[PDB]
């Protein structure tokens, strides 16, 4: 999924916030991995996305 | 984690002037943490100068360089920049950009990685 | 004259008392009670405490 820079800090067990309450919630016993990378070149345009 | 820091800038300057330093980071780390600069005077100990969060929200500066040094971040190059002025003789030293890999900064004692020394010299 | 019997009670209750008292020991943690150690701190590193 695409997210607003700062938000990345929410995608983690026990975190709160809009994304971590109404959009995507992680269980406290989660195991796995998370990859996150900026995509200002593609997902953002000066013409408005 | 595997993070490489590339430093750029430094040279010989006149007192009270301005110069150019910038540090870029590459690789992959645990999280988006803080980034700062460390000063080493010849014959002295290595002390921190400042520390900026990744998202440019909160800034931390040393009491000895407050109001004289500032640090900002790029918007399309992922390279931290810093500006300075009114340089004095004590500023002749070796500077290193360092990456702190935690979300919230508490103190400057634990340092993760270090960059190549950039020697800056000021005199008449 | 009746020391020995008087001892066996005195030996017992006192020991019991000590066991109760050490329920209040911190044991190197930061909060003896459980709601401080659970609500105020994230569970992943509260489990160690």
């Amino acid at each position: 999924f695409v997210i607003r820079g700062d938000e990345v800090r929410q995608i983690a067990p026990g975190q709160t916030g809009n994304i971590a309450d109404y959009n995507y919630k992680l269980p406290d016993d989660f195991t796995g991995c998370v990859i996150a990378w900026n995509s200002n070149k593609l997902d953002s345009k000066v013409s408005g996305n | 984690s595997a993070v490489q820091l590339q430093a750029s800038g430094g040279g010989f300057v006149q007192p009270g002037g301005s110069l150019r330093l910038s540090c870029a980071a590459s690789g992959w780390a645990e999280t988006f943490g803080h980034m700062g600069w460390f000063r080493q005077a010849p014959g002295k100990e290595r002390e921190f100068v400042s520390a900026i969060d990744w998202w440019d929200t909160v800034h931390y500066y040393a009491d000895s360089v407050k109001g004289r040094f500032t640090i900002s971040r790029d918007n399309s190059k992922n390279t931290v920049y810093l500006q300075m002025n009114s340089l004095r003789a004590e500023d002749t030293a070796t500077y290193y950009c360092a990456y702190w890999d935690m979300d919230y900064l508490q103190n400057s004692i634990p340092v993760d990685y270090w960059g190549q020394g950039t020697q800056v010299t000021v005199s008449s | 004259a009746l020391g020995k019997l008087q001892d066996v009670v005195n030996h017992n209750a006192q020991a019991l008392n000590t066991l109760v008292k050490q329920l209040s020991s911190k044991f190197g943690a930061i909060s003896s009670v459980l709601n401080d150690i659970f609500s105020r701190l994230d569970p992943p590193e509260a489990e160690v405490q």
